[PDB]
């Protein structure tokens, strides 16, 4: 948001993009630890529906839309 | 005629020059004459061993063409005049009034390799003078620990005691 | 050393003073040897040497004195009889094996063991180039047998670092004695010479390499020929950019000579075969040889030669034809990528170079170019340029210029854009330089515009957090893009006095900029040291031994650079760091890079306090220790700047409280102060404010309350167009345009409803 | 010592002053001594190029912290004399009067040494105010 | 115990004294203003000065590892954290470590001189021979192919890695031309690479020969430095036990 509240230049758009990737990457891998044991459920303050939604919104800011990583109406795989 | 008095810091390039105090003469007038008619009567003994040492140092930026205190066991026994001390540790006997007045000045120098056996004789033996200004340092407490050169010392002069004739 | 006859004899008598025993002057004798062969006493130093063994044979050191002696002497043989009995005793230091190496050398001895002595020696000290000539005379000398093993050494040296120019020289030439183009060419195909190519009799001995080899195969038609031709020619332009940076003319015109009969000879090249690359291979030769011929105009016109104008316009318009030269596009055919890269960085470098110049000859005024262009594009200038450069020599049908009767060139003025473009590509093979740099900053401050240091520093350097770091660190942590940004700013800023003074002085018109081959120390040496330990310390390619040393003056350095223990700089350059940083903090809207800037500015402003208290006592600034600083005490403030200063620093707490989070106390603070920029603050936080307040839902409360901020919002803006109406300055102290602040005021007055007009509380 | 303030030095504050700081007010409180190492003084003369002067600067500021945490331990004539050296006629006034004035609810008569050090103390501090500018009004 | 500080003027120790001095001399240079060399120099020329000679060597030690180009970090805790100086470090302390092995070669050497069981010879391979005949020159039991001058192919191997003399090594590797088997080229190869890369397909085929056949031989060396090649388990132990 910083970023885009400014200037655009190639460096800033692929650093962004690396920014993007890492976001989608650490939400997927929270999803698959609340998915693997229940102690995530308790020891999460944030519900893993607003973390599916934030999920979705960063794949349709990307653009992707596949189910090889992070699909649509589901969290894990 | 002026090559005597005055005399700056000694500053050579790689001619030949030739100034300051007594131009390779004796190292006692030479020295007396720097202390008498050279710098101000306001510098002190430190300032004018200074003063020439980087005379007859060779950091002056080329050549040196000074003297060098020779610590005097008969009549002007060392090795060579005007060497600095990166050229004079090798094997080259350092003074001894330079020493003492390091040594009044401050004891936090070397002393390890300093201290040159000889007691003012062309021969290493008789410790007589050495040894009583050694204790003396000692008892003032201006020494430092390494009882390795008080055993030595103490085992020659037994042993030259014991081959003059002496016991207690 | 004062040493004469009498000195040595009363040296002689002050040491046999000093012993009284026959055992102890024996003993004694290492050093009455050395008197007598400094008083000419070969016969005498011997029996000294033989006194002192009787009493202390079997050592190394009186053994090395003893073959030292002797080769100083010339007993050859007798220096290598000790140096082996030295050996065979204690071969603990290897200069024996080395000086035996040496005498061998000198004396050309064919045999065997001479060829295992060498061999041996030279896997003992693999460098120096002095035996590294000697082993390579011996071993050609010899003959296969010492060629096999002195390429297997040239090998493993290689493979241990980098070789020499001198060594590489060497190995082709031997290579060229016994007729092996091939191998030659195997050697040098090698992408490690890049590097090594800055020596001007190496690279003409690959050219002539080169030439022999295409000669030798004139019957094969592939893109090895291509290539080779194009590092020939990479070759022959950093010859001619070696000898315009070196501080000779003569050596320059020939190099200027050789280049323009290789570009003749290859003119062919494009009519021949292949002529795909080949076109951007004369492009790329056409635009280096109008930047060589500009180099060297500049060069004349600082020797003084004739008028300042004549000598810029022919410049100007040399680079604008090679801006103008086609850029390296998509390549039909490959196999000459290794030969292609690095031209085209060349080629992109020129480029970049080309539209500073003509920007910063330019200046403002763009009719400039154009004038230039009818004026000095017919064949009386090139005449007229050609006369300049080669005196009036060579003939017209050299160039193209002269091969092609060019007399009107069409008008293009380069982009923003693709300059930024160009000099990223110039960069990502330069890997940065500091007076590269400082060139660079020097030129954007005379042209006006914001140098976009940012990304210069990302590509030639590795990329750092800009969040809160400390200062007192020589890490790479620490050392932070943005004080890098700084450090160069104010370097341009100290070497600005030279550009504003010298030239105008002189005249009125003087060509602004040097460019790099032509460049000299601008700022001080010490910064450039710093810099270059800095470089080597974060590149972690220093010498072992001396990284310790570096890193220790870096550490020295950084305090009185940086402020931090105690420093004597001046305060002009600290008030322009801190309003440097100011205005770069409120331009971008990062909240990580506002707060470091912000905080570096507090940090000058704590560091200039006690400057300022210096100065309240009617004292000068002293002048800083070591020169980095262009500005001295001449430079110093007055009394009467300390209310702006403190003006400035208390705008500075209130934008920084307001970046923080204390609302209230940013806007009393910006009340306080009675700062236009003060007023459009207030204006854009109430401006926020009623934003956020609308992004809600508006029942009933959050609606009143809307329209309250909408009517704040109203009469700010309409008190801010009231002074810009009274003064209009409002435009060229603020960096945002009227424009927006009508399209706001009208927003806000559409918000709140058809009730009132412009210019309404 | 100054060796080993060279590097203690380099440590920035942690909670309230600084380590530094206490360890030489710590060693200078032990020691007691101040004539070549701060300076030497005739008799009410300032301040000469110590040891530790002639390497770091805020002698006068570190001289008179130091006073100030011997004061606030228990320590008057060395106190006295370190402020006499710093040239501070306020607080050495100030600690004359803070000295003086329970011994004023006492006797006064000569039987110990709080007299003795008393009168001589105001002999020092009259000398000062003569010899430069006194306190204040 | 410790060198403390004694009660005024009295009896310190050298050591200490000339490194007090020497902080004296950079913090006078500190306040002159001019930018110091490295005190670490200035401790090291004080250690070789002095009579001491363990310490004076284990300082040039610690000088010499320390003189890395290396960046400066700024706590413990940063340099853990960091990765890439980890590596960097380790790397720097196995080619010190081969150095380290290479002086003492040459200090072995040194003390067994020239004529006692074909002492050192100048050169690095020359060396690397002698150290080997002065060690083992019986032919150990388990030889493959031949012998370079009846000298333990081996062991000479083995001894050259430990050593880190990788031009000694390719001589070594030049002169045994029929005296090997059909590994001269993949030796060349993994002494030229510094990253070690001799064709993965070659490694493995290497490694799956180890584990099959060089498993039970009489050669400690030949199998050190077959498992060093094919890159097999992480520790392998035949004789090196022994205070070594």
């Amino acid at each position: 948001e910083e970023i885009e509240n400014d200037c655009l230049p190639a460096e800033e758009q692929e650093e962004f993009q690396e920014c993007l990737l890492k976001c989608k990457g650490f939400l997927k891998m929270i999803c698959d630890e609340y998915s693997a044991y229940p102690s995530i459920a308790t020891s999460l303050p944030v519900p893993v529906e607003t973390v599916f939604e934030m999920l979705d919104s960063v794949k349709q800011s990307l653009g992707e839309a596949m189910d090889d990583h992070s699909p649509a109406f589901m969290e894990n795989h | 005629v002026f090559c005597l008095l005055s005399g700056t810091p000694v500053w050579r390039s790689s001619d030949n020059r030739s100034i300051n105090v007594c131009s390779q003469l004796d190292w006692k007038r030479t020295l007396g004459i720097h202390l008498w008619y050279m710098l101000p009567p306001t510098a002190t003994v430190a300032q004018a061993l200074h003063m020439y040492e980087q005379a007859f140092q060779e950091q002056e930026g080329g050549e040196p063409y000074a003297c060098y205190p020779l610590p005097p066991y008969l009549e002007d026994c060392g090795f060579s005049f005007g060497d600095d001390p990166s050229a004079k540790f090798i094997s080259l006997q350092r003074d001894v009034c330079v020493h003492l007045l390091k040594l009044y000045s401050e004891r936090q120098y070397d002393l390890c390799q300093l201290l040159d056996p000889s007691s003012a004789t062309p021969d290493p033996l008789d410790y007589r003078l050495s040894w009583h200004m050694w204790m003396v340092l000692q008892a003032l407490n201006y020494t430092h620990l390494s009882g390795h050169r008080q055993g030595m010392l103490h085992a020659s002069y037994a042993a030259q005691l014991e081959n003059v004739g002496l016991w207690e | 050393m004062r040493r004469s006859k009498a000195e040595i004899q009363r040296y002689v008598e002050n040491a046999q003073n000093s012993a009284s025993s026959p055992r102890e002057k024996s003993m004694k004798g290492f050093l009455f040897a050395r008197l007598y062969y400094e008083a000419k006493e070969y016969e005498l130093a011997k029996r000294s040497v033989s006194s002192y063994i009787s009493v202390q044979e079997r050592d190394p050191k009186a053994h090395r004195f003893l073959g030292q002696l002797f080769e100083i002497e010339g007993n050859v043989e007798k220096a290598v009889g000790c140096y082996k009995r030295s050996l065979e005793l204690n071969p603990t230091q290897k200069d024996l094996t080395l000086r035996i190496a040496e005498l061998i050398c000198t004396l050309n001895i064919k045999d065997g063991r001479a060829e295992y002595w060498v061999e041996r020696a030279s896997k003992l000290f693999p460098g120096s180039p002095e035996i590294y000539r000697l082993k390579e005379q011996l071993l050609s000398s010899q003959g296969e047998a010492g060629w096999n093993q002195l390429f297997d050494l040239i090998q493993a040296e290689l493979f241990a670092r980098p070789n020499d120019v001198y060594v590489n020289l060497k190995l082709v030439d031997l290579f060229l004695s016994n007729q092996r183009l091939e191998e030659a060419v195997l050697h040098c195909l090698k992408p490690e010479r890049r590097a090594l190519r800055t020596d001007i009799e190496w690279c003409s001995c690959v050219v002539r390499v080169f030439k022999e080899y295409l000669a030798s195969k004139q019957g094969q038609k592939n893109t090895n020929m291509r290539m080779i031709t194009k590092e020939l020619l990479l070759a022959q332009c950093d010859v001619v950019f070696l000898t315009l940076s070196k501080k000779d003319v003569q050596k320059s015109k020939e190099a200027l000579e050789r280049f323009d009969q290789a570009l003749l000879s290859v003119k062919q090249s494009v009519s021949g075969t292949d002529a795909s690359d080949l076109s951007v291979t004369f492009y790329e030769m056409r635009g280096h040889y109008y930047m060589h011929a500009g180099t060297l105009l500049l060069k004349m016109a600082q020797s003084c030669e004739v008028q300042w104008k004549a000598l810029i316009e022919p410049a100007a318009l040399c680079y604008l034809l090679a801006y103008q030269v086609p850029k390296p596009k998509s390549k039909p055919v490959k196999g000459d990528d290794n030969g292609q890269g690095f031209l085209e960085e060349l080629a992109f470098d020129r480029q970049s170079k080309s539209g500073h110049l003509l920007l910063t000859l330019s200046h403002g005024k763009q009719n400039f170019i154009s004038e230039i262009i009818e004026t000095f594009a017919n064949q009386c200038g090139q005449s007229i340029l050609l006369k300049f450069l080669f005196e009036d020599n060579l003939s017209m049908q050299d160039s193209f210029m002269g091969s092609d009767d060019i007399s009107y060139v069409e008008n293009r003025v380069p982009d923003l854009s693709e300059l930024s473009q160009h000099d990223n590509g110039s960069l990502r093979i330069h890997n940065g330089d500091l007076q590269h740099l400082t060139w660079l900053g020097l030129q954007w401050h005379f042209l006006s515009t914001l140098p976009p240091l940012r990304k210069w520093l990302k590509q030639i350097f590795p990329r750092v957090p800009q969040e809160t770091s400390r200062l007192e660190s020589n890490i790479p942590e620490s050392i932070c893009l943005l004080d890098l940004e700084v450090f160069l700013l104010a370097v341009v800023q100290t070497s600005y006095l030279q550009l504003q003074d010298n030239n105008t002085t002189a005249d009125p018109n003087r060509p602004r900029c040097l460019p790099l081959p032509i460049c000299k120390q601008l700022f001080t040496d010490r910064q450039r040291s710093w810099w270059d330990a800095v470089y080597s310390l974060i590149t972690k390619k220093a010498l072992p031994g001396t990284s310790a040393k570096l890193r220790s003056v870096i550490q020295h350095d950084l305090t009185t650079l940086r402020a931090q223990e105690k420093h004597g700089l001046q305060p002009a350059v600290l008030v322009n760091w801190a309003r440097g940083l100011h205005k770069t903090g409120y331009s971008l809207n990062s909240f990580y890079d506002q707060k470091e800037y912000m905080g570096r500015c507090v940090h000058y402003w704590k560091k200039l306090l006690p400057l300022l208290d210096l100065v309240k006592q009617k004292k000068s600034i002293p002048e800083p220790v070591d020169p980095l600083f262009k500005h001295f005490h001449n430079k110093d403030i007055k009394v009467s700047e300390v209310k702006d200063l403190e003006d400035e620093a208390c705008i500075a707490f209130a934008t920084l409280d307001l970046v923080d989070g204390k609302t209230e106390d940013a806007i009393i603070a910006f009340e306080s102060v009675k700062n236009v920029v003060a007023y459009w603050n207030l204006a854009l936080i109430y401006q926020r404010k009623a934003e956020e307040i609308e992004n809600d839902c508006l029942p009933a409360e959050e609606q009143e309350e809307f329209q309250e901020c909408l009517l704040k919002c109203k009469g700010f803006l309409k008190m801010i167009c009231d002074e810009y109406s009274a003064y209009p300055s409002i435009a060229t102290s603020l960096p945002v345009p009227v424009e927006t602040v009508f399209e706001m005021l009208d927003s806000v007055k559409q918000s709140l409803g058809e009730a009132m007009d412009d210019h309404s509380p | 010592a100054l060796q080993y303030f060279y590097f203690l030095r380099n440590e920035k504050d942690n909670q309230g002053e600084s380590m530094f700081l206490r360890c030489v007010s710590e060693l200078v409180i032990e020691s007691r001594e101040f004539d070549m190492l701060l300076g030497k003084l005739e008799k009410d003369g300032s301040r000469k190029p110590g040891a530790i002067d002639k390497f770091t600067r805020d002698t006068k500021t570190i001289i008179n912290k130091v006073a100030s945490v011997a004061e606030n331990k228990g320590l008057f004539e060395e106190a006295a004399k370190l402020y006499d050296l710093a040239k501070n006629p306020d607080k050495v006034l100030e600690l004359t009067n803070k000295l003086l004035s329970p011994v004023v609810s006492q006797i006064s008569a000569p039987q110990s040494n709080r007299e003795r050090l008393k009168n001589m103390a105001l002999a020092i501090a009259e000398r000062y105010k003569s010899q430069g500018v006194s306190a204040e009004k | 115990i410790s060198e403390s500080g004694a009660p005024g003027r009295s009896s310190l120790d050298n050591v200490e004294m000339a490194y007090a001095r020497q902080m004296y001399m950079y913090n006078e240079k500190v306040v002159s203003g001019h930018l110091q060399p490295s005190l670490v120099d200035l401790c090291t020329e004080a250690a070789e000065r002095l009579d001491d000679k363990n310490v004076s060597d284990l300082w040039v030690m610690v000088k010499q590892m320390t003189d890395v180009p290396l960046i400066p970090a700024s706590d413990t805790l940063k340099s853990r954290c960091s990765g890439q100086m980890q590596m960097a470090f380790v790397r720097q302390a196995l080619n010190y470590l081969e150095q380290s092995y290479k002086n003492y070669t040459l200090i072995s050497v040194f003390a067994n001189l020239q004529q006692a069981q074909l002492g050192g010879v100048p050169g690095t391979y020359n060396l690397v021979r002698s150290f080997l005949n002065i060690r083992l020159p019986t032919p150990i039991p388990g030889l493959q192919d031949g012998e370079i001058e009846g000298y333990p192919v081996w062991a000479l191997i083995y001894y050259c890695m430990r050593c880190g003399d990788l031009m000694a090594a390719q001589q070594v590797v030049n002169r045994a031309q029929h005296q090997l088997g059909d590994f001269k080229n993949c030796f060349q190869e993994y002494i030229h690479n510094k990253d070690r890369r001799l064709s993965p397909t070659t490694e493995n085929k290497l490694r799956l020969h180890y584990r099959r056949a060089v498993r039970a031989s009489t050669d400690p060396y030949k199998r050190a430095v077959y498992c060093i090649i094919g890159r097999c388990d992480v520790s392998d132990n035949h004789s090196e036990v022994a205070d070594k």
